[PDB]
C-alpha cells in the first residue's frame, strides 16, 4: 500500500491500488467516478502525515496570506460567505473562524511547503504530462464548507483527517472545461452517496457534481484534492496545432496572411464566399497535416514546462544545477536523465530546435522573454531522438556528420544535468 | 471563478 | 467645395484616394503595392494642413500628455531607434528642445482623441473597412531621420500635412508580415519607390512594406500623420477565431473534443501520428460543418472591434445617439435602421438560443486605441429573419417583419429603438 | 515592439 516513488508509473500504481491501472483508464478516467475504501492502518496514518490542521501553525509563522495562501469560506443559501480578511493570516484568527464560526479552510497549493505533496505531485506531473495542483480543505464537525457544484479538472482525493459524507450527481455538463456552483434543486438525486474515512482516495472526472459535509461530532475533516488535465482535451490540442500551423507559415506563404473582406464583422450572416474560403483552408490543413510530419510550435507545450515542478530534491536542489560525475567523452556511453522534466519543440542560417526542461523551476512559485532553453540545428534531430528513445547510447552511434558535434552535442546536454555517463 | 482554485 | 464628402464611409473613402477609383485600388493596390498620389490642389493642402500642426503640441499637452502613451521623442541612430522620452508628464518645452537642438522627430499618438476632423475621418474609415482605425502623427525637423528602415503590421494611409519628405519604399522582406521590425539597409536591395511628399500628397502601402524617410535639409520640418488598419485582420486570425468558437460552443452531445489528450502527448519529441491522423479527421468534420449549416458562430473579433471603435462623430453632443428622439415606433409605423454600420449580431458561447445586438454609439472617444460593462440587446434565435430584413431594407413596416406575432414585431422594433438605432418615416 | 504604435498597450 506504501506509495513507490521510484518511477512515475510505480507511484500512480501504488496511489490507487489495490486497482489496476489498466483497468482505471480502461473503465474509470473520465468516464465515471472511483471510490477506493481500504482497511490499512498504515496507510490511513501515512495520508494523516500529509497535511493537518495544525501544520498552519507553523505555516502562519512563516507568513500566509489570505486569497493567495489560504481561504475561508461557509455555505449559506446554496453560496458561499467568504470570511476573509485583507493581508496576512495569524492561525489564532483562523482557529477562530473555524471553531467558532464553523467556517472550512482551503490552503491553495500545499505542495509549496509539504515535501511529500510536492513528491507526490511532480511525479504525477510527470505520469500524465500535465500541471499539477492540489488543495486542502479543512472542515468542522458538522458542517459544510461549500455549496453543490462541480470543477474543470481531473481529480484524487485523499482524506487525510475524520470522516466526511461525500454526495456525487449525474453531471449535467459530460467532461466539462469550466466550472459552475449548481441548485440543489437542478441536479436530481445522488448517483453516489458514501463516507470518506483517513486512508481512502476518490477520484471523478471533471464536469461531476458533488458536495460534501462533515457530520456531527468533535472531529473535523482534512482532505487534499488533486487535480489535473485542465484545458488539456483534444479541442484545446487541436487549437494550439492550428495556430502552430496558421502562425509558423513560411515567408513565402501569404494566403493565410491576406485580410478578411471588408467589413464582413459587420455582416449578419455568414457570407457563403466566406464559409467556402475557410472550409477551403480547413481542408487544405488537413491535408497538410497528415502529409509530411514535423515539429510543430506548441503554446501547451510551452505552457507546461514553464509552470510544473522541478524534480523531487531531499536536500539542496545541486544535482539539479550543478552536473556530476565524469565528462562524457566520444568513447562513453550515456544515458538521458530526468526523461519526463524535458519537452522538444520549435519556435515561431538554419533551422534549430529548442529543448526545455524544468529542473530549474522554482516550487514556492508552483500553481501561483524570460524563459530560455538549448539551441539546436534541425540537422541533430534525428541524433536528438536517439537519445531520448535509447536506454544507454554510445557518443559515437549519434546520427551526426562529424565526431565533434557528437562530443558537443552530449556535452551541451551534460552541462543542463539531463545526461548521464552509463 | 473555480470554487477548486486549480491553478492561481 | 468640401475637400472630403462626408456623405457615408463609402464617400469618404472615394475621395479621400481621388482620382484612385476604390474599385482599381482594391483589384489592384491593396495588399499588393504601394500607391502613390501626388497632387497640386492649393484647397487639398490646405485641408490636410489642418489635421493637424506642429503648434497644436502646445495645445495638447496643457491637457496632460504622458512621454510613452501618448508621445514618444526618438532619432535614428546607426540605423537603430533611439529613445529620448523623459519620464511622466510631457511638457511642451520638454518637447521642443529634443525637437529644435537634438533633431528628434516627435511621434504624436491617436490624435483623434483631440483633433475632431481626424475623428471623422478615421470614425468613417472604420465603417468602411469594418476594422479598428488607429493614428499617430510624425513631425520630423528640417534635415533629420527619425526612424531607420523598416516594416509595420498594419495598412496605412499616410497624409503629408506640412513640409516635404523624402521617401524611400522597399519590397518586403517577410510579405503581408503580422508583426514588426527594424531592417538593415544592406538586406534590404534598391529603392522600389523613391519621392517627395508634400502637402496634400497620400501614400498608402501594405503591412510589410518596408520604408525610411527623412526631412531634406532648409528650415521647414515635416508633419505627416499615419492612419493605420487591417491589424490581426487575417482569414489566419479569422480562422482560428471561428473554429475556437466551433470548439468551445458546441453542446454536450459530442463530448470527443472534450475528451482529454492521451498522457504524456507534450513529452513526445515527435508528433504522434495517431494525433496527427486524428487531428486531421477533426478539421475535416469541421469543414463540413462550416458547409453543412449556415450557423451563425461566436466572434471574439466581432466583439473586440465593436467594443474599441470610435463612436458615430457628433458636431454637438451625443443627444441623437443616447436620447430617442422623434416619434414612438408602433406596430402601424415604417421604420428605418439608424448607425447600420455601428452595430454587429452575434451569439454568446435560457431555454432557446439567443442572438446578440452590440453597438458603437457609446463607445468613448477619449479612449480609443489607448487600450484602457458592455451591454447589448438580446433576442430569441427565431427573430433572425426579421432581424436580416431590418438589416437589407432601406425602410420596412413594421408589420412586414416575419414574426408569428404583432408583440414580437413592435417588441423587437421598440428595443431597437431604445438604443437609438431606429428612426420612424 | 513597433515602430508606429496602431493600438497602445
Ligand atoms: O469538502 C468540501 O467542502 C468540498 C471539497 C471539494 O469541492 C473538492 O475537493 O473539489
Ligand atoms: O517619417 C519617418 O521617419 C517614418 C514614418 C513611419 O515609419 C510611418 O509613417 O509608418
Ligand atoms: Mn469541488
Ligand atoms: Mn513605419
Amino acid at each position: 500500500s506504501a506509495l513507490n516513488f521510484d518511477s512515475p508509473s510505480s507511484l500512480f500504481e501504488s496511489l490507487i491500488s489495490p486497482i489496476k491501472t489498466e483497468t482505471f483508464f480502461k473503465e474509470f478516467w473520465e468516464q465515471k467516478p472511483l471510490l477506493i475504501q481500504r482497511d490499512d492502518p498504515a496507510l490511513a496514518t501515512y495520508y494523516g502525515s500529509l497535511f493537518k490542521l495544525t501544520d498552519l501553525k507553523s505555516l502562519c509563522s512563516r507568513g500566509m496570506y489570505y486569497g493567495r495562501d489560504v481561504n475561508v469560506c461557509r455555505c449559506v443559501n446554496g453560496k458561499k460567505k467568504v470570511l476573509n480578511k485583507d493581508g496576512k493570516a495569524h492561525f489564532l484568527q483562523l482557529r477562530k473562524d473555524f471553531d467558532q464560526k464553523r467556517a472550512t479552510i482551503q490552503f491553495h497549493q500545499p505542495q509549496r511547503f509539504k515535501d511529500e505533496l510536492w513528491r507526490i505531485q511532480e511525479k504525477l506531473e510527470c505520469y500524465f504530462g500535465s500541471l499539477v495542483g492540489s488543495n486542502v480543505y479543512i472542515t468542522p464537525a458538522g458542517s459544510q464548507g461549500l455549496p453543490p457544484h462541480y470543477d474543470d479538472v481531473e481529480v484524487f482525493i485523499l482524506q487525510l483527517e475524520g470522516e466526511k459524507h461525500w454526495r456525487l450527481y449525474h453531471p449535467t455538463v459530460p467532461l466539462a472545461r469550466e466550472c459552475s456552483v449548481e441548485a440543489e434543486e437542478r441536479i436530481g438525486r445522488p448517483v453516489h452517496e458514501f463516507m470518506l474515512k483517513p486512508g481512502d482516495l476518490l477520484y471523478f472526472p471533471r464536469g461531476t457534481i458533488h458536495q460534501a459535509d462533515t457530520p456531527a461530532g468533535l472531529a473535523h475533516s482534512t482532505h487534499v484534492t488533486i487535480s489535473t488535465y485542465q484545458n488539456n482535451s483534444w479541442g484545446d490540442f487541436l487549437l494550439d496545432t492550428i495556430s502552430g500551423l496558421v502562425f509558423d507559415t513560411a515567408k513565402e506563404d501569404v494566403e493565410l496572411r491576406t485580410g478578411i473582406p471588408r467589413q464582413l464583422l459587420l455582416q449578419v450572416e455568414s457570407t457563403t464566399v466566406a464559409t467556402r474560403r475557410l472550409s477551403g483552408f480547413l481542408r487544405t490543413l488537413a491535408d497538410r497535416l497528415e502529409g509530411t510530419k514535423e515539429l510543430l510550435s506548441s503554446d501547451m507545450k510551452k505552457d507546461f514546462i514553464m509552470h510544473r515542478l522541478p524534480p523531487y530534491s531531499a536536500g539542496d536542489g545541486a544535482e539539479l544545477s550543478t552536473p556530476g560525475g565524469k565528462l562524457p567523452r566520444l568513447d562513453s556511453v550515456v544515458r538521458l536523465q530526468f526523461k519526463d522534466h524535458i519537452v522538444l519543440t520549435v519556435l515561431p542560417q538554419e533551422k534549430m530546435v529548442y529543448i526545455y526542461h524544468s529542473l530549474k523551476n522554482s516550487r514556492e512559485t508552483h500553481m501561483m522573454t524570460e524563459f530560455h532553453g538549448l539551441r539546436f540545428p534541425l540537422s541533430h534531430l534525428d541524433a536528438l531522438k536517439q537519445i531520448w528513445n535509447s536506454p544507454a547510447i554510445s557518443v559515437k552511434d549519434l546520427k551526426l556528420t562529424t565526431d565533434e558535434e557528437k562530443e558537443s552535442l552530449v556535452l551541451s546536454l551534460w552541462t543542463e544535468c539531463l545526461i548521464q555517463v552509463v | 471563478g473555480c470554487l477548486h482554485h486549480h491553478r492561481i
